[PDB]
């Protein structure tokens, strides 16, 4: 997040105090790599 | 390091959580989070790192 709370699998590891940019050093030989890296933003919803 | 007595009465401390009881190993996927926590508010299980 832009606030640079950092989560992983849902809980929050720790929080960085900001992030200007981020960059993805990800390498896959698969060409099937990956499915996505997006950009998003809140909202009010439900969940089941 | 990470004493954990397995099946005896102790005291603990997990995640900033303390208290009492005894600790079993269950078979669960569960790998959405690392906590789970009764309606009440006591912890019911965890999941090791
Ligand atoms: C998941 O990855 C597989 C790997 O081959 C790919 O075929 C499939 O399209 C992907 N599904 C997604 C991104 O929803
Ligand atoms: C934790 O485990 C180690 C290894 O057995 C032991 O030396 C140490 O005393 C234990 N700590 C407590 C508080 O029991
Ligand atoms: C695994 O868990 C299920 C339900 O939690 C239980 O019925 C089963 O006996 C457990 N053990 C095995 C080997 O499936």
């Amino acid at each position: 997040s832009r606030t640079g709370h950092f989560y992983i699998n849902g809980y929050r590891y720790f929080t960085l105090g900001n992030v200007e940019a981020v960059n993805f050093n990800v390498t896959t030989a698969e060409t099937t790599d990956f499915c996505t890296v997006a950009l998003a933003s809140y909202a009010d919803v439900l969940v089941n | 390091f990470m004493n954990v007595t397995l099946d005896k009465c102790t005291k603990y401390n997990i995640y900033d959580v303390s208290g009492v009881g005894v600790i079993r190993v269950s078979n669960d996927t569960f790998l959405n989070g690392i906590t789970y926590t009764s309606t009440s508010g006591n912890l019911l299980g965890f999941k090791d790192v």
